[PDB]
RNA sequence: UUUUCUACAUAAGAAUAUCCACCACACGAAAGUUUUUAUGAAACUAAAAACCAAAGGAGGAUUUAGCAGUAAAUCAAGAA
């Protein structure tokens, strides 16, 4: 089980983003280009329009990877403010010392 | 206060220094001074052993400085006592020579004469009692009063210009018209003076 | 090539050349020297002053020596001593 | 320090002195505005002479007017005195009898324009009036003998009801070019070209001494309406005073000068030739006397000392002792233009 | 701006085996598109959670 | 006006609310209308120019902060 059914629907769009990377990356290069004709641009836009949008990246969220919050992830360590103190603050992580100076 | 009370204000005069051989209690005391392996304050940087620097032209600069401009302010003092000078040379070589005798030129002076002109000798303290606040009669300590002369000044030819007017020129005419009293610094002065003297009964409140 | 496109000033087909060749013109129209060559101009130690003087000023650059250089090059030239 | 007129050797560091109304004369046009306060302020108008000044004099008492037109610079640090250098010259051969030419910012032509006047008669030009009839209504007090003297031989066209035929002295056209602002300028480049071509005869002897050079090939300020910056190509006066620099004639004189103050997108710092002239200056400029200027030395420095106690402009107390003078030493690394500033709160 | 100045430009880049013929800063994005790793496809984002 | 602009680093040149019919200008547009560009599958989002230039002319009762490299002013970076 995913701690939460939040994860599940974005461990899913994980999966579908890495699915259809090169579709997306190939049809949108046609569609960013000022070289191409427009007529051109119209039709891939109609079908990067047309590719499931789940599967789109922006609709990817980071979340805590053990503790699933939405928010407040620090990116180097994939954690919840509240976890990686947590952990932090045992020790268990190594080389963070509470800071003073 | 990254200066533990150990460490003791530098003074900054030569004159003491290169000629201490008169003076036995002085002696004294400098001796004690080094001697104590006192830990000594690094000298600030406006403070300077240059013999052109008056004290009273240094806190009268910086009371005019906002924000962090020393360059500024300093510029702007620069062209008060240049303006009030000029003024002055202006007003000699237009006059007769009795007058010439008369007339100041050194802007320093009339800086130190147009301060201690506009100072007042007594000033008010509210005191509260059965619930009215009285202004009453305090004597006043030399330090407080020379400030109460400089705010002043600043702060009557900050406001009461019109704006076309740079500070430099109107700072000079009030400190030339307050060098003859005839100036509004000193309507100042003497508006505490008068309600110094209509409360005086009040002098009574006070108890220190 | 583009002649503003090099890394050296070469003294060959400059400015310079043309104005100090419209100056010895001038100098000569004036003395009433009517001996004109582009060949007897141009092989004059003095020219050659200039040469290395301004060779010098362009590609060093700016310098006290390259003024002095550019000083007496044009002292001797123009007949200021 | 005593003296009698400009041009003396063993006077170096002395007092030279002019009345006000040979002020008024000799620079209609400004004078250093620190200096104009210098005279306002003693009402005497004095001077010291210099060691460039005396060299660039001497320069000056050897000259052949047959021969081209020679080029002078004088050139170095701020505030070290190098305009001061020029009016030395200028009140010199303005007391010889000759014609003066005095732009004491060429900047003020290339920045700060309010008008800027369309001129398609010389194919995209620009013409500033403010500028034009100042350095005209200026021009006019400078030189009165020969502006009477002088028969321009051409014909000219101010409007379609106006002209003026050959046989005119020139001082009409100048004041004909003040009476009428938006043509003055038109005035100003044909008054310079006649100049230049009338500079053949044996009757002009012409001093042209434009301060600030660099403003004539320098990056320019001033823009069109479409946001676009004009070339100081673009510029009438600039165009035609480019022509008064460029040797092509007899009898004249050209002391020029590189500014740093007054400049355009140059560093503070850089007070040398090729910098601020840049690559189309130096190069437009041909063989130059590269004169440099620098700081007082000692003796000219308890000089002007010597000269602002005499004033009594220094009114603190302890300025007379050697203290005093070791201090405004050193504080001023015995620089014209910074002793000044030094003094002047004092 | 010189010729010389252009060819030389075009020879570089060309040996280089950067940007052949002159272009618009918005096609470039495309040679900027594929030059990279497309933001889905890092290991940082698809393998995010265990 | 210890201001505004441009140059520029900290000596410069100009502008400066009233003339008057300015061909409006002094400060103040962060707000809007238009056009672009950045991102993005999707602009409602951000930035930039062009225009426009408004309230505001130092703020009632009452209140906040600061004891020195602090307050105040100025600039740059990162987290997501
Ligand atoms: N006594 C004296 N003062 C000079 C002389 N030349 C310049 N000064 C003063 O020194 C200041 C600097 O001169 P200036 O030529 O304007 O320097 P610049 O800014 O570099 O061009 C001026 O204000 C003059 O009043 C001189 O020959 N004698
Ligand atoms: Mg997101
Ligand atoms: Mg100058
Ligand atoms: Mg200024
Ligand atoms: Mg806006
Ligand atoms: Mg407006
Ligand atoms: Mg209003
Ligand atoms: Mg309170
Ligand atoms: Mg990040």
């Amino acid at each position: 089980y995913y701690v939460d059914w939040k994860m599940l629907r974005d461990v899913k769009r994980r999966k579908m983003a890495y699915e259809y990377a090169d579709e997306r990356l190939r049809i949108n290069s046609l569609r960013k280009n000022t070289i191409l004709p427009k007529d051109l641009q119209e039709v891939a836009d109609e079908e990067i329009a047309s590719l499931p949008r789940d599967s789109c990246p922006v609709r990817i969220r980071n979340r805590c990877v053990m503790t699933s919050r939405p928010r407040g992830v620090k990116r180097r360590w994939r954690l919840s403010r509240i976890v990686f103190r947590h952990l932090a603050d045992h020790g268990q992580l190594s080389g963070v010392q509470r800071a003073m100076w | 206060s990254r200066y533990g009370p150990e460490y003791k204000d530098p003074q900054i005069d030569k004159e003491y220094y290169r000629k201490p051989l008169a003076e036995q209690t002085e002696e004294e005391k400098y001796e004690r001074d080094f001697k104590k392996t006192q830990l000594i304050k690094a000298a600030p940087a406006t403070k300077t052993s240059s013999v052109f620097e008056d004290p009273v032209i240094s806190k009268f600069t910086n009371m005019m400085m906002k924000g962090g401009n020393k360059v500024l302010a300093r510029s702007l003092m620069t062209q008060t006592l240049e303006a009030v000078k000029r003024k002055q040379f202006a007003k000699y070589h237009a006059a007769s020579a009795e007058e010439q005798a008369t007339i100041e030129r050194n802007p320093y002076t009339i800086f130190h004469q147009a301060l201690k002109n506009c100072e007042p000798v007594i000033g008010l303290v509210p005191i509260l009692k059965g619930g009215h606040f009285y202004q009453v009669p305090v004597p006043l300590a030399d330090r407080r009063r020379r400030f109460l002369a400089m705010k002043w000044m600043i702060a009557e030819c900050r406001e009461k210009k019109h704006r076309r007017v740079l500070m430099p020129e109107k700072l000079s005419q009030e400190l030339l018209e307050a060098f003859h009293n005839q100036g509004p610094v000193i309507k100042r002065k003497h508006d505490m003076h008068k309600m110094a003297e209509a409360n005086r009964a009040l002098a009574h409140y006070r108890w220190w | 090539k583009t002649e503003a496109d090099m890394e050296e000033y070469i003294w060959e087909n400059s400015t310079s050349e043309k104005n100090i060749l419209e100056t010895l013109l001038q100098i000569k129209a004036a003395e009433k020297n009517l001996e004109l060559s582009k060949e007897e101009l141009l092989g004059t130690k003095e020219v050659e002053d200039y040469r290395k003087s301004v060779v010098s000023l362009k590609n060093e650059g700016d310098n006290e020596n390259t003024l002095s250089q550019y000083k007496e090059s044009v002292k001797r030239l123009l007949n200021l001593a | 320090x005593x003296x009698x007129x400009x041009x003396x050797x063993x006077x170096x560091x002395x007092x030279x002195x002019x009345s006000l109304q040979e002020l008024k004369t000799v620079f209609p046009h400004g004078l250093p505005p620190r200096f104009a306060m210098q005279v306002k302020t003693f009402n005497e108008a004095c001077l010291m002479v210099r060691k460039p000044a005396l060299e660039l004099l001497h320069y000056l008492k050897n000259t052949n007017f047959a021969h081209p037109a020679v080029r002078y610079v004088l050139y170095g640090e701020k505030g070290t005195g190098k305009t001061l250098s020029l009016c030395h010259i200028l009140h010199f051969c303005a007391k010889q009898n000759w014609l003066i030419l005095h732009i004491p910012d060429a900047h003020i032509w290339v920045k700060n324009c309010r008008d800027l006047l369309q001129s398609n008669y010389n194919k995209q030009r620009f013409d500033q009036p403010l500028e034009a009839s100042t350095w005209l209504k200026n021009f006019k007090t400078a030189n009165e003998h020969f502006l009477s003297q002088i028969k321009v031989q051409e014909k000219y066209v101010w409007n379609k009801r106006e002209s003026t035929e050959k046989g005119r002295p020139l001082g009409e056209v100048v004041e004909q070019g003040i009476m009428r602002v938006r043509n003055a300028t038109d005035a100003v480049g044909i008054v310079l070209k006649e100049l230049k071509r009338q500079s053949s005869l044996g009757i002009f002897h012409l001093l042209v001494a434009v301060d600030g050079v660099n403003a004539l090939w320098g990056r320019t300020t001033l823009k069109r309406e479409d946001k676009s910056p004009i070339a100081p190509e673009e510029l009438a006066l600039i165009h035609n005073l480019r022509k008064m620099v460029k040797n092509d004639w007899q009898g004249g004189a050209i002391v020029l000068t590189v500014s740093q103050t007054g400049s355009l997108f140059k560093p503070r710092n850089a007070y040398l030739p090729q910098e601020l002239l840049g690559k189309e200056g130096f190069d437009a400029l041909d063989p130059f006397i590269p004169i440099l200027v620098s700081n007082y030395n000692p003796k000219e420095f308890e000089s002007c000392i010597q000269y602002y106690l005499e004033n009594n402009w220094l009114q603190h107390e302890k300025a007379h002792t050697e203290e005093g003078k070791k201090e405004l030493l050193f504080l001023s690394n015995r620089n014209p233009g910074q002793l000044e500033r030094l003094c002047a709160y004092l | 701006l010189s010729e010389y100045a252009v060819r030389m430009s075009r020879l570089s880049a060309r040996l280089f085996g950067e940007v052949a013929r002159p272009t618009d800063s918005k096609s470039m994005k495309v040679v900027k598109l594929f030059s990279e790793q497309p933001l889905a496809k890092r290991k940082e984002t698809y393998d995010w959670y265990p």
